[PDB]
C-alpha cells in the first residue's frame, strides 16, 4: 500500500509540472502580445501617417487686408491667399 | 519550495483533499479561460493588422 504522503506529493508535482507547462504557456503568449502591441502601434501609426498631407512652403511678401496676403511658394508662382483664423 | 514540501508532508489529508484540489481547479479554469480570451483577441488583432 503506497503511503499517502507518497501519493500527496506525487500529485502535488504533477499539478506543479502541469502549471509549469501552462505558465511556460502563458509566457509564450505575453511575449507575442508583447511584440504584437509594439507592431500594432507602428502598424496603426502607419495608417494614420498615410491620411496627410504636405504644405507648400513659400514666403509672405505683403499683408495686402486684415485676411489677405501675398505668398509667394518656392517654385516661383506668387498667390495671394487667406489664413487660418488662430495664428 | 520547501514550504510546500512541508505543507504536503505534515499535513496530507487537510490539505491535499479539499484546499489544493480547488485551488488548482481554479488556477487551471482561470488560465484557461485567459489563455482563450487572449488567443481570440490575438487572431482578431491579427487579422486586423494583416
Amino acid at each position: 500500500m503506497a503511503d499517502p504522503r507518497d501519493k500527496a506529493l506525487q500529485d502535488y508535482r504533477k499539478k506543479l509540472l502541469e502549471h509549469k507547462e501552462i505558465d511556460g504557456r502563458l509566457k509564450e503568449l505575453r511575449e507575442q502580445l508583447k511584440e504584437l502591441t509594439k507592431q500594432y502601434e507602428k502598424s496603426e501609426n502607419d495608417l494614420k501617417a498615410l491620411q496627410s498631407v504636405g504644405q507648400i512652403v513659400g514666403e509672405v511678401l505683403k499683408q495686402l487686408t486684415e485676411e489677405k496676403f501675398i505668398v509667394k511658394a518656392t517654385n516661383g508662382p506668387r498667390y495671394v491667399v487667406g489664413c487660418r483664423r488662430q495664428l | 519550495e520547501q514550504d510546500g514540501i512541508g505543507e504536503e508532508v505534515l499535513k496530507m489529508s487537510t490539505e491535499e483533499i479539499i484546499q489544493r484540489t480547488r485551488l488548482l481547479d481554479s488556477e487551471i479554469k482561470i488560465m484557461k479561460s485567459e489563455v482563450l480570451r487572449v488567443t481570440h483577441e490575438l487572431q482578431a488583432m491579427k487579422d486586423k493588422i494583416k
